[PDB]
DNA sequence: TTTTTTT
């Protein structure tokens, strides 16, 4: 479970990825099922919306408990690990996992060609804030993309949502395809590891699994710049049933179309799977990379 | 100031300004009676107090006495028996001195016997007195222990 | 002399525990005062003792023996007034916020004060308050009042540098101009006459009987469909202090008020151009209004002096306050092309008491046109003018910070004009009387 | 009665298992649903009651007291049976249902003053026997007195409240005066009517002990005067295409045609959103409606129909003879605070005088009226104003305009969005049709109940949003209608209008997405319409109207 | 014995 020790439990599981596909949050059929499972572990909505802190002791020490006695009915019985938590003492202990988010949350937020130029100079402007958030003593500035990690995850689930309603997934047989040609909030995903995480969050999403044979998303948005349309590569997650040595398949691809005529493409991305290409010449590109499919 | 008056600037002789208004009645008090005996053929003397007077946390003597000691008839006397009159009066602060916007608030001092019916309802009066609480706060049987000046 | 502190910190089931809340103050009582260390004695024996209290919320009274003992029964106890000690007490007094679920009349509640949290907030605020919900029973069927006791109160050097920063830009009246109405192009006289109205002038304590007035007041009669309300509601969001109204017949708003009860008792309650004394005052529906009290207003607003001659008091009361109107003249844009009078039916009178006079006109330009509804479409829907972050990061920050920042300005600069530019007004008021008699005489 | 105890067991075999409609146990399928939600509360139809076993319904109208005693426990642990740790949440479901004494009456009424809500005492604890006594029973309004005292703590309490109901004026025989009695509420029900509303209770009747005979009614279930499948076998329907002709199809059967203004008031009902920007501003969120008529028009049958299937309607006279829209302190909120997410029914403009006139202008603008009352609060109003006019002198003079037409001024009209105007012309087949299906009217359509729960059901969870890449040509019409009616002589909130009616159409699909029919209906509504208000030289107009499309 | 209405 997800942002555990700053926010509702309610929240948690709302905002939650994993839990997501599974009781299918985004449609109003789960939503029930949801206050299905707080019905099992008999906690009254009131009690949900408060904050972790002030949560009554016995609600603490039975958590464990009633987890294991409540969320097996809803096949979540591998969850609870035992993963290593830090103490600092005196501010509260954190798990590994959840100050990663927050700071490269804070690695994404918090901070013709020369306003790419520009903007590439300020990611790495927002870099040395991120190194400095390093330490333990800084608190200060850690508490801020904290709290923002939440803003973004309100803003992914969000949009989610509205891709969910129209359905723009092309359910081919040699991979899925899709784009987003425009929608609110634009602007976070200039960032590739916004639409990393994004397609992450997508992929387990579209395919639990969900029986048979996972396969890639595309993605792509662009705003200015003369149609940049960042197209990054995503893989299939299984759901632990590495089976194979599978990894990846486009580097080759990129290598075969990039050899081609390759008009206004921009291989600058320093990561081979996102890519910079004009839509007039994305759609051929697209049509390349039907056929002939390398996979 | 009345509006910094309460809990500190308590229990002293405390300076206030203001206006006079709301003029209360004129009731006289008796202090000192004097009771004739018939048969003895001499006076007495009795004496009650009340918290106005006193100025001092004191055993309260209230009823007019009749038939002390022997059987002999108390008859009262006057004229010698002695009397002070009593009035209570008003003073809220200055308008103009008020805060932002607001209704004034106010308190009230307690006068004596020659300083009766000086103050009329609208006139401009500095006062120089002494802060007196009196009552049974409460805890006689829900806020209490209520306010008064004396020594004007 | 030093008492002990308090300390201050920040339905069934919230009965006496710790559970910090929202709301707004309904009103507030006067500073009164319960007791807490205390001495007593016996009447005939002289045997004292004392006894010192905390919480005064009928836990324990006096006893009814001399206690030397541990017959003078009875309670010979008698509460020694000069070597008492004592604090103050404010009894607020909460009502139900304005935006969530009213879906009745609104409802309120009792607060109780301590120590130094006394005498601290002026009603109007929006505010948060930690309490304890605890049950008293004064005025068979155990009716009890409910009651919240008040720990910490919240409120609604640093700031000195980037105020000072801000102060000295030349480009500061444009950069406000673009801080008021950004759901709202266009209008932009009306746009700068608000940048003036939120500051207020001068205050001048001359040894004439009399001062003169600093706030200003803004108009805007003129044809509907403007959305000047939204203008004037954005103008009450603005400033810390200051009333708005929608017209001469409320739901519940009222106006020197007239209260006769308890203990047969006349007192004063209140009104609104009294909390708004040194601030704002809206109001709607200029010409929809009666005279019913309208005299109130066409004092309030020119000599600061509010009279009351009624039955139970007799006061000369202050009234520092500054009204904005929003009007609409009879049978909408026509009223221009008739003689251009022909607006107010009484008399010009209070206009001539009022500072600015503006004229909302409507003229067909089909780029403006274009223009003013794929703004308003970008408004509404996908929050194109809503790239505001990073005009928030190159401009106006945000509305509170205006606020900080008007709070500074009143108090600590003390404005005058100078002596090389009266000589221009001196010969400007010439230019502007010349310019009526032209258009008077002639005519 | 002690043979309760073989009754508990016996009472859950209608509880379970009751089969109603091929199986279907509506309790036992309810049960989990409301510990589901944690309403604490179980509804009891006396249909079924009286229908399964009649012996419970004697054992109601004998003895209403202890049953309720004997069978809301009875439902806590057949309840818990069910989940597992519901005890946790409450722990006690309390259950809903001279002749009149011991008796549970169905009774009618209207709300007078009342009070607010104290705690009061439900568990009672007790210095002579050392200790403490122990637990008692708190009876209610009577006091327990098992030398001891109760203190302060240890006390588990209830939240009490007392109201008072007075006769309804309307069932009143005629010239007579009303009478009152008593209603004590306790705890779900805590403030639950409101003053100028109607109700039905079903209450215990009680009275009084000794006064050193009061009656006193304890209340159990109130219900207003007028599930799962229940919303997914409507989700198996509202799917279809053809749904927008079959609501003007299914509006109202009475009158047969006139679909084009039947549509409009089913689209002013339905609602729009105002749609407050986060921390910046809202803009509006009603749909205004004026139609004027003409005498010898059933229009007002229309309008009748409108309050019995919306909400909250209070009917707004005509002049003076009523309720008054303006809250104002008398020897208290106005018709409109009742209306408040809803639509309320106002009409005939031309004798109404100016309060009506500053209250209906702040409502349909920007909903909040204040005054120069001593008391200075701002409730709002969200009522939906409809209207029914009348013309002045003939039901249409000459070519002379609209405006020219009507008596009211000009910025009353700029309040209102949408004019549907009929027309009165000697139709030979018209009045065949009229007179023929008046006769069917004294002889595929959505049926009344499942339309009752799509509005209901929409109006609190369609919200509506829209894209930016369909409303350019939407610009280009307000552009265009703009521009070129300048040669007319107009209105900026028909702007506004443009989503906030459009998107009722969204709202109509429960899509959630605005697609490009929804403008489009929205436009060939909206404009059409403001064509109809002109001359005969409307020619050009419609010679113009091609573009538009 | 005085404050909000309406014919
Ligand atoms: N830029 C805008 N210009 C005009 N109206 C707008 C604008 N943006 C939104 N609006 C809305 O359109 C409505 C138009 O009415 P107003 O501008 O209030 O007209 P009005 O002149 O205030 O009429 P009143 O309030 O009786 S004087 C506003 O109340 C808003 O709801």
């Amino acid at each position: 479970l997800f942002l555990l020790r700053h926010s509702s439990l309610y929240d948690s599981f709302y905002y939650s990825n994993y839990v997501n596909a599974k009781l299918s949050l985004w449609n109003e059929n789960g939503k029930k099922r949801l206050h299905k499972m707080f019905a099992r572990m008999g906690i009254p909505l009131s009690t949900a919306q408060e904050t972790w802190l002030y949560m009554d002791h016995s609600i603490k020490r039975e958590l464990g408990i009633i987890f294991d006695k409540n969320l097996d009915r809803y096949g979540l019985q591998d969850i609870i690990r035992d993963g290593f938590v830090r103490t600092l003492g005196y501010r509260g202990s954190i798990s590994a996992s959840e100050f990663v988010e927050a700071l490269t949350a804070l690695l994404e937020v918090g901070n013709s060609a020369q306003k790419l130029t520009n903007l590439r100079k300020r990611w790495v402007s927002n870099f040395w804030l991120s190194w400095d958030a390093l330490d333990d003593r800084k608190v200060e500035l850690l508490n801020r993309g904290i709290q923002l990690a939440q803003d973004l995850q309100r803003a992914i689930f969000n949009t989610g949502v509205a891709i969910l309603e129209k359905k723009l997934i092309k359910h081919l047989r040699i991979y899925r395809l899709c784009v987003l040609q425009d929608g609110p909030d634009l602007d976070l995903y200039r960032n590739p590891l916004t639409l990393l995480r994004l397609g992450n969050w997508l992929i387990e999403c579209c395919a639990e699994s969900e029986d048979k044979q996972l396969l890639p998303m595309v993605l792509a948005s662009i705003d200015e710049n003369t149609d940049t349309y960042l197209v990054a590569g995503l893989t299939p997650r299984y759901p632990r049933g590495t089976k194979k040595p599978i990894l990846n398949n486009f580097s080759m691809a990129f290598q075969q179309i990039t050899a081609e005529t390759d008009a206004k493409v921009r291989i600058d991305n320093f990561e081979s799977s996102i890519i910079e290409i004009r839509r007039e010449d994305l759609s051929p590109f697209l049509e390349k990379l039907t056929l002939s499919g390398l996979l | 100031s009345p509006r910094t008056l309460t809990a500190q600037h308590l229990n002293k002789l405390v300076s206030v300004e203001g206006i006079v208004t709301k003029t209360s009645l004129v009731r006289p008090k008796l202090i000192r009676s004097v009771h004739y005996a018939a048969k003895t053929g001499r006076f007495h003397y009795r004496d009650y107090t009340d918290a106005t007077t006193t100025l001092t946390t004191r055993i309260p003597t209230p009823i007019y006495p009749t038939e002390d000691t022997e059987g002999n008839k108390l008859t009262t006397e006057y004229g010698y028996s002695t009397f002070i009159d009593h009035q209570r009066i008003t003073v809220q602060e200055m308008p103009e001195m008020a805060p932002a916007g607001q209704l004034p608030r106010s308190i009230d001092v307690i006068l004596d016997d020659d300083l009766v019916d000086k103050t009329k309802p609208g006139d401009r009066v500095n006062v120089v007195g002494v802060f007196k609480s009196l009552g049974a706060g409460g805890m006689n049987q829900l806020i209490g222990f209520k306010t008064l000046i004396l020594g004007n | 002399s030093l008492p002990t502190f308090q300390l201050i910190l920040n339905d069934s089931e919230h009965v006496s525990k710790i559970v910090r809340l929202s709301g707004i103050i309904i009103s507030t009582s006067v500073l009164s005062s319960r007791a807490t260390y205390l001495s007593i004695m016996c009447r005939n024996c002289r045997h004292t003792t004392s006894i010192t209290i905390n919480n005064f919320n009928n836990t324990v009274s006096l006893p009814r023996s001399c206690l030397s003992t541990i017959n003078c029964g009875p309670d010979p106890y008698i509460i020694i007034h000069e070597s008492s000690k004592f604090i103050d007490q404010q009894f607020l007094k909460l009502q139900e916020i304005p935006e969530l679920v009213p879906v009745e009349m609104p409802r309120n509640l009792t607060m109780t004060c301590d120590r130094y949290l006394t005498n601290k907030v002026i009603p109007g605020t929006r505010v948060t308050i930690v309490g304890i919900y605890s049950i008293y029973n004064s005025k068979g069927v155990a009716i009890r009042t409910p009651y919240i006791k008040i720990l910490g109160i919240q409120s609604d050097e640093e700031e000195e540098e980037e105020f000072l920063q801000l102060s000295r830009n030349p480009k500061l009246y444009e950069i406000l101009t673009n801080s008021i109405a950004p759901s709202i192009f266009g209008n932009e006289d009306i746009k700068k006459a608000i940048v003036c109205l939120l500051m207020g002038g001068s205050k001048k304590i001359l040894p004439d009987g009399m001062r003169l007035r600093g706030d200003i007041n803004v108009l805007l009669l003129g044809d509907p469909g403007t959305a000047k309300s939204q203008l004037l509601k954005f103008v009450e969001k603005v400033s810390p202090i200051a009333v708005y109204t929608s017209g001469k017949g409320s739901s519940a708003a009222g106006l020197a008020s007239v209260q006769r009860p308890m203990t047969r008792e006349f007192y004063l309650e209140g009104g609104a151009m009294v909390l708004a004394d040194g601030g704002v005052v809206c109001i709607d529906e200029f010409d929809k209004m009666r005279d019913e009290d309208r005299v109130a207003i066409h004092e309030a607003m020119e000599q600061q002096t509010i009279s009351i001659a009624k039955a139970g008091i007799t006061t000369v009361l202050n009234s520092r306050t500054s009204v904005l109107a929003a009007a609409n003249p009879i049978y909408g844009r026509y009223d221009d092309l008739k003689s251009p009078g022909d607006n107010i039916d009484f008399q010009t009178t209070i206009l001539s008491r009022f500072d600015m006079i503006f004229i909302v006109k409507d003229d067909h330009n089909e780029e403006r046109d274009i223009s003013i509804a794929n703004h308003v479409i970008n408004i509404h829907t996908g929050n194109a003018n809503a790239q505001n972050q990073q005009e928030e990061n190159g401009s106006e920050i945000s509305i509170e910070k205006m606020k900080r920042y008007i709070t500074y300005c009143r108090l600590k600069c003390a404005p005058r004009l100078s002596p090389q530019a009266a000589e221009k007004l001196s010969s400007n008021f010439v230019t502007i009387r010349k310019q009526l008699l032209i258009n008077e005489l002639e005519s | 009665p002690n043979v309760s105890r073989t009754i508990a067991r016996e009472l859950k075999s209608f509880l379970l298992e009751y089969t109603d409609e091929t199986g279907r146990s509506v309790y036992g399928a309810r049960i989990r649903t409301l510990g589901e939600m944690n309403s604490e509360s179980l509804e009891v139809n006396y249909r079924h009651l009286a229908e399964s076993k009649a012996i419970l319904a004697l054992f109601l109208a004998k003895c209403p007291e202890e049953m309720l005693k004997i069978f809301d426990l009875v439902a806590m642990e057949a309840t818990e049976l069910h989940y597992p740790d519901y005890a946790r949440i409450h722990s006690e479901i309390h259950v809903r249902i001279e002749s009149n004494l011991s008796s549970l009456v169905r009774v009618t009424g209207v709300v007078t003053r009342r009070t607010g809500v104290f705690p009061q005492l439900k568990y009672v604890k007790f210095l002579k026997c050392g200790s403490i006594l122990g637990p008692f029973f708190q009876d209610s309004n009577e006091e327990i007195r098992i030398p001891f005292r109760v203190n302060g703590e240890k006390t588990v309490y209830r939240n009490y409240q007392r109201v008072t109901l007075q006769e309804a004026p309307g069932t009143v025989p005629p010239g007579r005066l009303p009478r009152h009695r008593e209603v004590i509420l306790l705890a779900d029900l805590v403030d639950v009517s409101k003053p100028g509303e109607e109700v039905e209770v079903t209450g215990i009747y009680k009275n009084n002990y000794d006064g050193n005979f009061a009656t006193i009614i304890e209340a159990n279930s109130i219900k207003r005067r007028e599930t799962e499948e229940e919303e997914r076998e409507f989700r198996k329907i509202s799917r279809d295409r053809g749904i927008i002709d079959k609501i003007i199809s299914s509006m109202a059967p009475s009158i047969y045609g006139h679909r084009d203004i039947k549509t409009a008031v089913a689209c002013s009902l339905f609602g729009g959103v105002p749609k407050n920007v986060n921390g910046k501003h809202s803009i509006r969120g009603d749909i205004n409606v004026l139609l004027l008529g003409d005498p010898g028009t059933a229009k007002s049958q229309i309008l009748k129909y409108v309050e019995k299937t919306a909400h909250r309607a209070v009917f707004a006279t005509g002049q003076g003879a009523s309720v008054g829209l303006t809250a104002s302190v008398r020897k208290e909120g106005g018709a409109l605070v009742l209306a408040d997410k809803g639509v309320c029914l106002i009409d005939e403009f031309d004798k109404m005088n100016d309060q009506d006139r500053t209250s209906i202008h702040e409502a349909m603008e920007q909903q909040s009226i204040s005054i120069s009352k001593g008391i200075v609060t701002t409730l709002q109003a969200r009522c939906s104003i409809i209207a029914a006019a009348n013309p002045n002198g003939g039901r249409y003079n000459s070519t002379l305009p609209l405006a020219q037409n009507v008596s009211l001024t000009e910025p009353i009209l700029s309040r209102f969005d949408i004019l549907c105007v009929v027309r009165d012309l000697v139709d030979e087949e018209a009045d065949e049709r009229l007179a023929t299906f008046v006769v069917d009217s004294h002889v595929s359509p959505i049926p009344q109940e499942l339309l009752m729960k799509y509005i209901h059901y929409a109006r609190t969870k369609i919200y509506p949003k829209l894209h930016q890449m369909d409303m350019d040509k939407v610009s280009r019409v307000y552009a265009d209608l703009r521009r070129e009616s300048i040669s007319t002589g107009i209105t900026v909130r028909h702007l506004e209008s443009i989503l906030r009616i459009a998107e009722s159409f969204a709202k109509m699909r429960l899509s959630e997405f605005v697609s490009s029919y929804d403008l489009d209906r929205a436009i060939k509504v909206v404009v059409d319409s403001f064509v109809d208000a002109q001359k005969v030289s409307v020619r050009r107009q419609l010679r113009r109207s091609f573009a538009i499309y």
